[PDB]
């Protein structure tokens, strides 16, 4: 039983698709950040999607038989909303409007993402249906050189919506959430050729003439 | 049976028994992370690669461009899941077949359907979703870093973010020296309690003694459909 | 079919062969890692993500907070899997459509079951578990490392894990100013040969020059389940 | 004589040489090189950040195979920067000119240091030093991946006359070009309002205008 | 104008060796992190000796002219005292920190100092025409969080403490809290004879009461 | 008034202290240590660069629970090496073999300040008016080993000045008492700079034995009379 995971990329849960019955909701985890070493959950999966936010949901102990929780410089990433962009890191409850919400359905098959590296959305392999059309979504960086990506057969490398910040830092020890000015998010782009490209000729874009150079993707379940 | 793949870790000398519904495919020894040019690259506890048939402090070689290739020949390192077995009254680094009372069994079941874990994020058992029955219960082990800051971790969806027994240090590190330790940075890293209400309020600094570690720590289970 | 995928790496520049039992999807170039803004980002070489339809030595871009995006601008990384094609005499970067036969192809092919490796740390064929029939044989691969000593590996569960040929220089780096070449911080990691009466001892440590590179090479087989 | 005194004009001319102190050459202001995504930093208190002949690539790397790299891989440098507009794309060849920030060596008398005050008043000089010029306190930098440096505080590198939120450029080797990344981040050192101990630092956030004056004062004195 | 910094590893602030006439006093700084990555101060400069202490002495501004001050997760080391910690184990805020800061001298020297290391349990002597100041132990470098950190130069008195310590730092937050850890790592000078220097070296592991066994000597001179 | 310079053979002798200078000792040239996968490099130019004993691990690293561990985990130091070549096995060199592979140096007093000129050219650079030459070299600016970790030179101090170079310079030591060269062991050289190509984006170049230099940045250190 194959296990289907969306991110509305709202302050609102996503719905299940038809037939499949949910078993949990919860807030879009991307990242922990212990010790300045990402760990990362990959979003089609069910790990991403953690029941119950804080701004540290783990903590850490060491062979002295001493743990520690909120005691440290850790970090913890989450999923983006399009709230407006705070001025000044959001504390306590003003964080619940900029976190994104996900859900965890009970597919009766695998469901893949497949992407087409060009400006036209890719048509589902024979013999599967289509689930979600979206953008994808490869790989991202916050604070220092630390990360993670996205797996490209896996469906959370397809978000339904394009944002250049798809997700939010969460200063665990101090409580408080705040967009940064070296946060990236990586896309795979569309090559014009039709299978290889030779020599990239570099390019910079504004708002407005971004979203065509993005890659598109499809989320597809094999039929049975 | 369409294949799928479950690996229980006993965290001891013993080999871990299949969870009720799966059978044996072979047993071997808990392969937590390797670390080569000093970058780690580690194995997702429930999967089979973390589940290797043979045991080395030193289980990798690498190969440069020029076809030269060296094994146990830089500063590299290896790190298993690690028994119960009380560190020597020295600190001293464990050398040759003193280290087999340390390194944790592993066992790689086949199961009919999907193998998940759940999370409660409390002091309390997460329940398995209607229609699926449980193999074993444990606690919510998420990353660790040890050398270097450098380390992997468990997908939380994945079995082996479940570990049956909570362990202060779950893990050994050995070098290709042929070498076996316990460091003062290996650090393991525990999903932590938290409740509804607390959700959005700023957490409140904690720091666990012996006896009150498992108080913070999330418990899990891992379920199987039919 | 409940929609189970298995991913073949060639190591040519030919389309690789679907494994007895299974359906062609789609071929692609075979990609290992990325590199942006200096962090590592690896596709697993079991799963479809490692294959991807078209090739660039920059295939993405990245954003930042101000709505401002930069595609192959800066210094990012792009590394595929390798051919037996040999490096140039001068040993200089590769570039435009020189390129191409020095990328490896792939497929992704639609599996009846679950996909699998088991590796024997020997120089023997580790078979097939019971009930699993063989898709195909290789070498054990672990991780690799190239700039910055950045990289990524392979889930020893997944078929990627698996190459069919050893390769001493498995991947070549691709830059986003359009240039490829092997550079001598590319590491490939193998799994050893680990004997059961030297198990819990000292490693003998080795090095091994050309004709003795696969004594030490673990060997491994992608087994695919029976219906 | 003898000491060597380094000043950086944060402009696309060459400053001028205190009265009696000789000039030995001018140059553009390095920062530091980013090789294989690792940066090694040259003090702009010392002649080595004054490099006389300015490069995008001012450096090649070699291995034990006998083989020797130049512009041929993905390094980086990075110089100090003039007060010149952000550019909308990459500047190229003869455009990068007004960005870099020219530099001079001189000789020096005595050896020159700089006094950090952590305060918005301006630090004096000790008994029998002189002030050569009034700054704000450059601590370190941050740029691609986890890469950056720092200034040594009792160097007079970490002195900078003018403040700049951006106080250098990224000059990608290959491409030949030079540009503003989001990620870039210049660090120096805060006022504080007591005397010498400040127990929690209270969070704040500066927009354009409010800054200077929450950034700790500088000079540079010789003996 | 040659500078001599100390650090006397208690609160109380240290006296210049003998020779040497005093500037300022300030507090210990070892050093800093900001985003993720570690800049230092040495210790035998004056730059490692701040006259005011923060657990966050820096902000950082980015290319929007924004500049953050202790608003994100950044770190700042300094050189700690014998004042125990506290039983549980929990991180010091507030004013409970000043007793675990160690205080500083920079001193104006008529000569230039050194530091000279014997690689052996005995005091290693003075270069010929060189006097002596301090004696001490071998600091070659630390790793906190994250596993990053700084060192010193062998020739700069800073590789020469004083006193002895297992932890010599302290790990201070923007958050206003500062603690050991069990990752803070001290890097020490290891005691090698002379007939041994090319041979395989013999693994130790010192308990407390055998850990300067091994630990080099050093000693800091004034000509 | 106790001015320092450190100079380095590259060689198994003893390096003489240059013109006008007075030896003080002995020792072999220390590059950089790397201790808990992190590196911490010594100027080439200062004394802390020379070290009077030579050990493949010459440190040791304490914790705060009072326990020191010398030669336990697996840390590395990298020393300036000779024009002696890596064996025909390729086999890490070990015990008295180390010998002939480090490079050793000098300490001096000199009476005047010290300091390195780069011509940025094939040419050797000029001392600066009322400066006196000590040694010529190449342009040694940073290196990369093990984990792309390593450290620099400043390029007005006499580390930057090389007097031979080497397509490996160092050597890697490990605290098993190993101690070889490695495929990832990186050396940055200032590049050959032409003032027409100053702002022009610069030409790719890949240089093989006997090409090497022709990019090389020339070095000349200094004392002031
Ligand atoms: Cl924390
Ligand atoms: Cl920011
Ligand atoms: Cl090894
Ligand atoms: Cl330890
Ligand atoms: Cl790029
Ligand atoms: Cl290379
Ligand atoms: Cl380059
Ligand atoms: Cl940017
Ligand atoms: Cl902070
Ligand atoms: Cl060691
Ligand atoms: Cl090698």
């Amino acid at each position: 039983g194959y296990l289907l995971v969306k991110h509305s990329q709202t302050d609102q849960e996503p719905m299940c698709p038809v037939g499949m019955n949910k078993l949990w909701s919860g807030y879009s985890l991307l990242y922990f950040e212990g010790q300045e070493k990402a760990h990362n959950q990959d979003l089609g999966l069910a790990g991403s999607c953690l029941a119950r936010f804080s701004t540290m949901p783990f903590l850490y102990c060491n062979p002295g038989d001493v743990c520690y929780y909120a005691s440290r410089n850790d970090k913890s990433y989450w999923l983006s909303t399009t709230a407006p962009l705070p001025m000044m890191p959001v504390a306590e409850d003003e964080i619940k409007p900029y976190i994104s919400r996900c859900s965890v359905c009970e597919a009766p098959a695998i469901a893949i993402a497949v992407h087409s590296q060009d400006v036209s959305i890719p048509h589902c392999p024979a013999g599967w249906r289509s689930l979600w059309i979206g953008y994808s979504f490869l790989m991202h960086t916050a604070a220092g050189d630390e990360g993670g990506g996205q797996s490209l057969v896996s469906p959370g490398s397809c978000l339904e919506d394009f944002r250049a910040t798809p997700f939010i830092e969460c200063n665990g020890g101090r409580g408080t959430c705040h967009y940064y000015a070296n946060k990236y998010s990586f896309w795979l782009t569309t090559i014009p050729e039709q299978s290889f490209q030779g020599s990239p000729s570099a390019d910079t874009l504004k708002a407005g003439l971004i979203r065509t150079h993005i890659s598109r993707c499809q989320v597809c379940m094999k039929n049975l | 049976d369409h294949g799928f793949l479950v690996t229980r870790h006993s965290q001891t000398i013993d080999d871990p028994q299949c969870p009720s519904g799966t059978k044996i495919l072979y047993h071997g020894y808990s392969l937590l992370y390797v670390q080569g040019n000093e970058r780690a690259h580690g194995q997702d506890l429930g999967t089979a690669g973390s589940c290797l048939r043979k045991f080395s402090t030193m289980p990798f070689l690498f190969c440069n461009i020029n076809n030269v290739c060296n094994f146990a020949s830089r500063n590299d390192y290896s790190y298993w899941l690690s028994t119960p077995e009380p560190m020597p009254m020295s600190m001293a680094p464990i050398t040759g077949e003193n280290i087999r009372p340390f390194i944790s069994r592993c066992a790689v079941c086949e199961a009919p359907a999907m193998v998940m874990a759940v999370h409660s994020q409390t002091i309390q058992i997460p329940p398995c979703p209607s229609g699926w029955s449980s193999l074993w219960i444990g606690y919510s082990f998420v990353m660790h870093t040890s050398a270097g800051a450098e380390g992997s971790g468990q997908a939380l969806a994945s079995p082996g973010s479940c570990l049956e027994e909570f362990r202060s240090a779950p893990f050994i590190e050995c070098h290709g020296r042929g070498t076996c330790n316990y460091y003062a940075n290996a650090y393991s890293f525990w999903l932590a309690t938290i409740e509804r209400s607390e959700m959005f309020k700023k957490p409140t600094p904690s720091t666990l003694k012996a006896g009150e570690l498992r108080t913070h720590v999330s418990r899990c289970q891992v379920c199987m459909r039919r």
